[PDB]
RNA sequence: CAGAAUUCCGUGAAUCAUCGAAUCUUUGAACGCACAUUGCGCCUUUGGGUUCUACCAAAGGCAUGCCUGUUUGAGUGUCAUU
RNA sequence: UUGGAUAUGCCAUAUAAAGCGCUUUCGAAGAGUCGAGUUGUUUGGGAAUGCAGCUCUAAAUGGGUGGUAAAUUUCAUCUAA
RNA sequence: UUGACCUCAAAUCAGGUAGGACUACGCGCUGAACUUAAGCAUAUCAAUAAGCGCAGGAAAAGAAAAUAACCAUGAUUCCCUCAGUAACGGCGAGUGAAGCGGGAAAAGCUCAAAUUUGAAAUCUGGCAACAUUUCUUUUGUUGUCCGAGUUGUAAUUUCAA
């Protein structure tokens, strides 16, 4: 029960929310596959501008 | 072992001649090999075996071909002759299809195509 | 032409004609199947609108549907549960009798892609609802690249999905603040899904 | 249009027989269960070999879909013989036997040794 | 026609325009002469000076 | 029962042939585990449940 | 374990690899009707046995809803001409 | 494998279709739908956020939105079925 | 009497098509209770589990009946932020979005409403010829005839006009 110091308790985990966990290894996978997607873009419309 | 590319050679009617004398060889060596035989014949049943399978697929080819020759330039085909990839792949749009356009589109292609540029800095 | 004046007069629900037509017409339709082929749409202007075309390869059919509300199919009205859930009379369904129409047409024509429907009549028991069909099998429809769209196998019972006109409607779709909670489940994820990133 | 009945019927119409623009079928199967097939062996086993010398019957193992008359035009065919009576039995291991009991002007003692399983 | 909606205001339409009218019997008449299974209305604008 | 289908007894004969022992030069395989079998099944001990 | 040396300087071994032609039993959405039945039918053609109608065999066929089109029809639904 | 190059070498597409430009009079725009009430449900949405049933049921500078119910007057912004 | 039209049938009619499976992800319907509230009914668990329908390589969404209230912005989606905030809640336990801003990616359009009326200019099917091919397996072109279609198929337009 509550009787520390500090901020009354607000963590809302109260759903199954380790069903929903998003986590982000493929964070430098996904940087590798823009990168490449831009590259193989610029190529493909070369000489036009990318942007 | 007959030989295939000598097989093609013959007319289908010699060709079931010949298959029949393998089938009846082929229940010859069962015969034997039930009443006692050496492992030469028995080593003779599954060669004379692949022998009618090369006769058979030989007789099959020949009248696939005259099917396909019967029916060429045909709209409607036999079903076994048409495609045979996929059900969604036979159900698709055709490349004609897909490409089919409105005169409105047709018109907007023609006069105001993507150019080729370049930004010289 | 005379589409706009069909139209016009589409919108007088409580003339003279228009009352009187309803009324045969709804006889009419309550002595035929709750499902049948209409040989031409009751509504040609109304038909149009909506993507109708008069060529091969689309499809007018009728069907009329019950009213009202949705009693809870649950045995002796027992649910079994807490009283916020021991409802069984005054419930309703979430989709319109219109959707409940193009499904039952979809299925009784389960080669044909549902394009759209349009209300023609209703009594106290029935709503009487015209849904229009197209082929996807046929030249004139395959070939025509206004229509050709709706081939492609993304498109299959879009009726069921809620991808008509009113399925979209049922389900809430709309642009800005009204339409917040948005596709529900989609929005619902985003919501309450718990992003943990690698914080190097 | 007199109806001397109160009783509306269906009037008879057409009914045009099928005239395919395509063979759905391009080839023709040959015909399955010839006579290679329905006879698949003589057995040879003791009382087999009581049959052939005493009742002056073959017996044979015939395919499973081989019934009482393809296996007397097959037993024909292949040896040329004329079976009076066939009885035919499914043994316990699933396979069908056939008892060919040949006529009085043929010796199936003489038939077995010319196909050779004795 | 059928669904009468598509010609029940012609009559109206025509008083109001001054064009004389008439409600004739068979569309499918009115098709014929035109080469079609039916047809919902015609109309007359020019006529040859032998037949005015 | 002697009353049987033949559905029935197209099953019993299958059913007596898998109940066989293994041929020894199947085991004597180099890389074979077929040494013994837990399928050796028999009329009194385990049955065929149809 | 053999067997096969009618092959091993070869269109040829191999439970080899690969694969664009075929074969692909009884079933199963499962489609003549069934099915605790290898139960009971129908159609077309071709053969067998004296059999244009019975019987036997083989090949090819016979489910349902819906769509476009065809043909043959139905209606004291609406009409024109005799 | 005209995707790019002199894409050469050549096919012969290419004779009639688009761009801006002044002046006019114009400018068809989705209905048992919108909207209102009410009931149920749902939402963070609060004198109703969305959905659905039933009742009533539109308009032509109309109609929707502008997160406190209502009447009126402005303004802004969008243009549903 | 026949024929036309309409509506409605039948056929092992000519040619097609649907069903079943896979369900991680996707679009819907239907729909609990355990649980938390130190009891418990609203609430919560949860617009979740189970049940049912329906897809694709992604799906859905999408070119504003959108924001704002600015010097204004400019389809959709996703990320970070807004923000555990405004708000909801036996205002208890608990619950809880959006506009702006930064970023990923960017793309825009089609109909219905119009008299072609000095010409249904449109389309499907059959037959024939001629091409074509991931392919004798694929995909079309022309001619001709028949159907569809004026209760409207094409063409210019879609409000940004
Ligand atoms: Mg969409
Ligand atoms: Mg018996
Ligand atoms: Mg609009
Ligand atoms: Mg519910
Ligand atoms: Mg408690
Ligand atoms: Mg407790
Ligand atoms: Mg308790
Ligand atoms: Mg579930
Ligand atoms: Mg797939
Ligand atoms: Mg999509
Ligand atoms: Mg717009
Ligand atoms: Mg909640």
């Amino acid at each position: 029960a509550i009787h520390v110091k500090g901020q009354l308790p607000n963590a809302h985990f109260h759903k199954d929310w380790q069903r929903y966990v998003k986590t982000w290894f493929n964070q430098p996978g996904r940087k590798l596959r823009r990168r490449q997607a831009r590259q193989t873009k610029a190529a493909k419309i070369a000489p036009r501008p990318v942007e | 072992a007959l030989k295939t590319f000598e097989l093609r050679k013959q007319s289908q009617e010699n060709l079931a001649e010949q298959l029949q004398e393998l089938r009846q060889e082929l229940a010859s060596l069962r015969v034997q090999k039930i009443a006692g035989g050496s492992g030469s014949k028995l080593s003779k049943i599954k060669t004379t075996r692949k022998d009618i399978a090369r006769i058979l697929t030989v007789i099959n080819e020949s009248n696939r071909l005259a099917a396909r020759e019967a029916y060429k330039n045909k709209k409607y085909i036999p079903l076994d002759l048409r495609q045979k990839k996929t059900r969604a792949i036979r159900r698709a749009l055709t490349p004609y299809e897909q490409s089919r356009k409105t005169l409105k589109q047709i018109k907007k292609e023609r006069y105001f195509p993507l150019r080729k540029y370049a930004l010289k800095a | 032409g005379a589409y706009k004046y069909l139209e016009e007069l589409a919108k007088k629900k409580q003339s003279d004609v228009n009352l009187f037509l309803s009324r045969v017409r709804a006889w009419e339709y309550r002595q035929m199947n709750v499902i049948h082929r209409a040989s031409r749409p009751s509504r040609p202007d109304k038909a149009r609108r909506l993507g109708y075309k008069a060529k091969q390869g689309y499809v007018i059919y009728r069907i009329r549907v019950r009213r009202g509300g949705r009693k809870r199919p649950v045995p002796k009205g027992q649910t079994y549960g807490k009283p916020v859930h021991q409802g069984v009379n005054h419930l309703k369904y979430q989709r319109s009798a219109r959707c409940t129409a193009e499904e039952r047409v979809g299925r009784y024509c389960s080669n044909l892609r549902v394009l759209n429907s349009y209300w023609v009549n209703q009594d106290a028991t029935y709503k009487f609802f015209e849904v229009i069909l197209v082929d996807p099998s046929h030249k004139a429809i395959r070939r025509d690249p206004r229509i050709n769209w709706i081939v492609n196998p993304v498109h299959k019972h879009r009726e069921s999905r809620g991808l008509t006109s009113i399925g979209k409607k049922s389900r809430g779709i709309g642009k800005g603040h009204r339409y917040n909670n948005s596709p529900q489940h989609a929005t619902w994820l985003r919501h309450n899904t718990l992003s943990l990133r690698r914080y190097r | 249009k007199v109806r001397t009945s109160t009783t509306f019927r269906r009037p008879k119409t057409l009914q045009l027989s099928r005239k395919p623009k395509y063979a759905r079928k391009s080839v023709a199967h040959a015909p399955r269960l010839d006579e290679y097939k329905i006879i698949v062996n003589p057995i040879n086993s003791e009382s087999a070999m009581k049959k052939i010398e005493d009742d002056n019957t073959l017996v044979f193992h015939v395919h499973l879909k081989a019934n009482k008359f393809t296996i007397k035009e097959a037993v024909r065919k292949l040896y040329s013989v004329e079976p009076v009576k066939i009885n035919t039995l499914i043994r316990p291991n699933g396979t069908k036997k056939a008892f060919v009991k040949l006529s009085a002007d043929a010796d199936a003692l003489d038939v077995a040794n010319r196909i050779g399983f004795l | 026609v059928d669904p009468i909606e598509l010609v029940v205001f012609l009559p109206a339409l025509c008083k109001k325009m001054g064009v004389p009218y008439a409600i004739v019997k068979n569309k499918a008449r009115l098709g014929t002469v035109i080469h079609q299974k039916t047809a919902a209305v015609l109309a007359v604008t020019e006529v040859r000076e032998e037949d005015k | 029962p002697s009353h049987k289908s033949f559905r029935t007894k197209q099953k019993l004969a299958k059913a007596a042939r898998q109940n066989r022992p293994i041929p020894q030069w199947i085991r004597l395989r180099t890389g074979n585990t077929v040494h013994y079998n837990m399928k050796r099944r028999h009329w009194r001990r385990t049955k065929l449940n149809i």
